[PDB]
């Protein structure tokens, strides 16, 4: 697969993914600019971009990242499709593309061009929904790894009292209870900050989970 | 270069009495640059850090005087004015070198007053720039910023008020942003009180006859109506100056002179 | 509002001297907190009022330096900032107008962030694959939340998004008080008329106001500030 995508239409998760493997090692870096189209200059992007991902091209391994490509997937939206234009005639085009790699990654998979939604350059795609009961007690124990906690364990209301989220959130909201068990200051971290803590501060995720 | 040396001014020169109007103005101004010179201390005692400095701006005016003005009330150490005209210069870049050794032969004399001209010369970039962006960034770093201190003087002197860094970085440390004001109808005869002691001068002129017919005529129109008054006293060998003699040098240079401006 | 001075003094004080805790409890130090909102609270005067508690070294950056006219000074200054960032000791930096080059737009009527967003995302490369970023730190604040990147909610990254509700006149009063607690004013000051005087000010106008006070007292005749000299510098200057 020389393409993926990755749509978590509720709250997020494929940033500290992407970030986890890529802040990992990546074996190289790249990022392209979700807003490198606007172009207030003449409308010559189009020679750089055949720059950059010619330089991508001299690399041999190469992982791009396309972070919010919701944003593209609508002169404005001309030089737009320009650059579509260039994805099209880039990753369809003339190279010899046995060991680059890219990740896209956008927000809702309702504005994303069906017609690049077309197979074949999106090969991989991975949809993060609601818990699983399996994928949430997965990520909250290799999140709870780092984290101390006390004899008592407790996983089920954790699981089950925190819905609509992912590890991001998870991660955001489990890592404000232990701030919160850095505000109690004790030598000891008991899994009560972590149910009340994750509880409310989890329900104000919800209430700003836009 | 000689500049350097050149910045100090001394033969002291145009004193108070060239106040163009600004009897108000030149307090809102003056509370900076010669009132924290009679009683430093008494400011430190009042808790507060001493004031920083004023922004004339505007029309040109009489402009320039009153930093003459400044140099004949300060009767103690006469202070440092840098125009705009060596920012803007070739091989640009030695500004910096040139702000830190006024600035360090500021620390030297005694906490000097600093003075500085011009502002439009480098002023107004709208971001060739970078290396303007390097003495402007590096001048709000070395003025507005407390590196030598906020202390006795700062100031910028200008014809355009587009300066955009400026404007916004400015009230921070500065403060008392004023026009010009330049004088009409009311400051020339003052600035006919300064040319009192030109060439003598008959009891029978009047400086507001003289200083009513004559619209837009400011300290340098005027300053060129006494400088041929003079002379044409030296054309005609006379001894002594009176209008009547050469009110033809004041309409001919204020008229045939402003038909084309 | 003392709890957005006093969660930002801690979010700032205590992942500098704290390390001690943060291996006994696994804690990482917090980064990112967004102290963003209407103007008025004066952000850089309240970021200054907590960069003098820390007295770290403080270098000046703002959002749009990142806009030149060349190319090659934007990873000058990013890296520069974090070369000295990353070899001298944690300190404490403050910007401001994060918004106003981290904006994306629909519209391609009139954008930059090409470079201006490529090498701000080189210093969210440095941000994103850097976990050895426990050193300085970088505090960032905007103007508006209108149009906000979707990758930056993380614990490392603007995650303590401070809003200013309006904040009251007593609150202006407690910033104006910290930056009038030095003169040598006459100790009779209820901070109750005179805030109330200041309404739909902002912080650097308070310091003029101030400032101004401390500009006449010389011919008050009293050598001590008084009362009356804040609200005649407020009906002076504003």
């Amino acid at each position: 697969p020389k393409g993926c995508l990755l749509y978590g239409p509720p709250g997020t998760g494929k940033t500290l993914l992407a970030r986890a493997v890529a802040s990992q090692l990546d074996c190289n870096f790249l990022k392209v600019v979700s807003s490198s189209i606007v172009d207030k200059y003449i409308g010559e992007s189009a020679r750089l971009i055949r720059e950059m991902f010619n330089y991508a091209r001299d690399h041999q391994p190469c992982i791009i990242f396309m972070d919010e490509i919701d944003a593209i997937g609508g002169s404005a939206d001309r030089e737009i499709q320009r650059t579509l234009m260039e994805l099209l005639n880039q990753m369809d085009g003339f190279d010899t593309l046995h060991r680059v790699k890219m990740i896209m990654a956008t927000n809702r998979p309702d504005t994303l061009d069906p017609a690049l939604l077309r197979p074949g350059r999106l090969d991989r795609k991975i949809h993060i929904d609601l818990p699983n009961e399996q994928a949430r007690l997965d990520i909250l124990k290799i999140h709870a790894g780092p984290i101390t906690k006390h004899g008592e364990i407790d996983y089920e209301a954790i699981v089950k009292l925190s819905d609509g989220f992912n590890g991001a959130d998870l991660r955001n909201v489990c890592t404000e209870a232990g701030m919160f068990a850095i505000r109690a200051d004790h030598d000891f971290v008991v899994q009560e900050d972590f149910m009340k803590a994750v509880r409310k501060v989890a329900d104000s995720k919800k209430l700003e989970s836009k | 270069p000689t500049v350097t040396m050149m910045q100090v001014e001394e033969k002291p020169d145009v004193t108070y009495s060239d106040v163009g109007g600004c009897k108000e103005q030149i307090e809102k101004l003056r509370e900076v640059v010669e009132t924290p010179l009679l009683h430093p201390e008494r400011f430190v005692n009042l808790g507060i850090e001493p004031p920083k400095g004023v922004l004339l701006f505007g029309p040109p005016g009489t402009g320039k005087t009153l930093c003459a003005r400044a140099v004949a009330n300060r009767t103690d150490a006469c202070f440092i004015r840098v125009i705009g005209s060596e920012l803007v210069q070739k091989y640009v870049g030695e500004g910096a070198r040139m702000v830190r050794e006024l600035f360090e032969m500021a620390r030297t004399k005694k906490a000097c007053l600093i003075f500085f001209d011009e502002i439009d010369a480098i002023g107004g970039a709208r971001f060739g720039d970078n290396e303007v962006q390097r003495t402007m960034l590096e001048l709000i770093n070395q003025l507005d910023g407390f590196d030598p201190r906020g202390n006795i003087k700062v100031l910028m002197a200008t014809n355009r008020p587009d300066t955009l860094d400026p404007a916004l970085m400015r009230p921070g440390r500065l403060d008392r942003k004023i026009e010009f004001s330049l004088p009409d109808l009311e400051g020339r005869t003052h600035i006919f009180k300064i040319h009192a002691r030109s060439m003598s001068v008959e009891r029978d002129i009047r400086f507001e006859l003289l200083a009513r017919l004559c619209p837009n005529s400011t300290g340098a129109e005027i300053r060129s109506v006494c400088t041929e008054a003079g002379m044409f006293a030296i054309r005609a060998r006379r001894k002594i100056a009176t209008e009547k003699d050469f009110l033809e040098a004041v309409n001919k240079v204020i008229k045939s002179y402003a038909k084309f401006s | 509002l003392d709890k957005q001075i006093q969660e930002l003094v801690e979010a700032i004080v205590l992942p500098m001297n704290h390390k001690e805790k943060f291996e006994n409890l696994g804690i990482q130090p917090p980064k990112g907190v967004l102290m963003y909102g209407p103007p008025g609270t004066g952000k850089t005067l309240l970021a200054r009022a907590c960069a003098a508690q820390t007295k770290a070294t403080f270098l000046k950056l703002a959002g749009p330096q990142l806009v030149q006219m060349f190319i090659g000074d934007g990873a000058k200054l990013v890296r520069d900032a974090f070369a000295l960032a990353k070899e001298k000791a944690p300190s404490i930096i403050f910007i401001d107008e994060l918004d106003a080059i981290g904006t994306k737009r629909f519209d391609s009527e009139k954008a930059g962030d090409r470079e201006v967003q490529r090498t701000m995302l080189e210093l969210l490369n440095q941000l994103d694959g850097f976990q050895p970023n426990t050193q300085v730190k970088v505090i960032a604040a905007t103007n508006r939340v209108d149009i906000l990147d979707p990758a930056l909610l993380r614990s490392g990254r603007l995650d303590r998004k401070i809003e200013f509700p309006m904040p009251n006149e007593e609150a202006r009063a407690r910033i104006m008080q910290i930056h009038s607690r030095k003169m040598n004013v006459s100790p009779d000051v209820n901070y109750e008329e005179l805030a109330r005087c200041t309404d739909d000010f902002n912080g650097a106008q308070c310091k003029a106001v101030c400032v101004e006070a401390g500009m006449i007292a010389l011919r008050r005749g009293a050598t001590e500030l008084t009362h009356e000299d804040y609200m005649e510098g407020i009906l002076e200057v504003q």
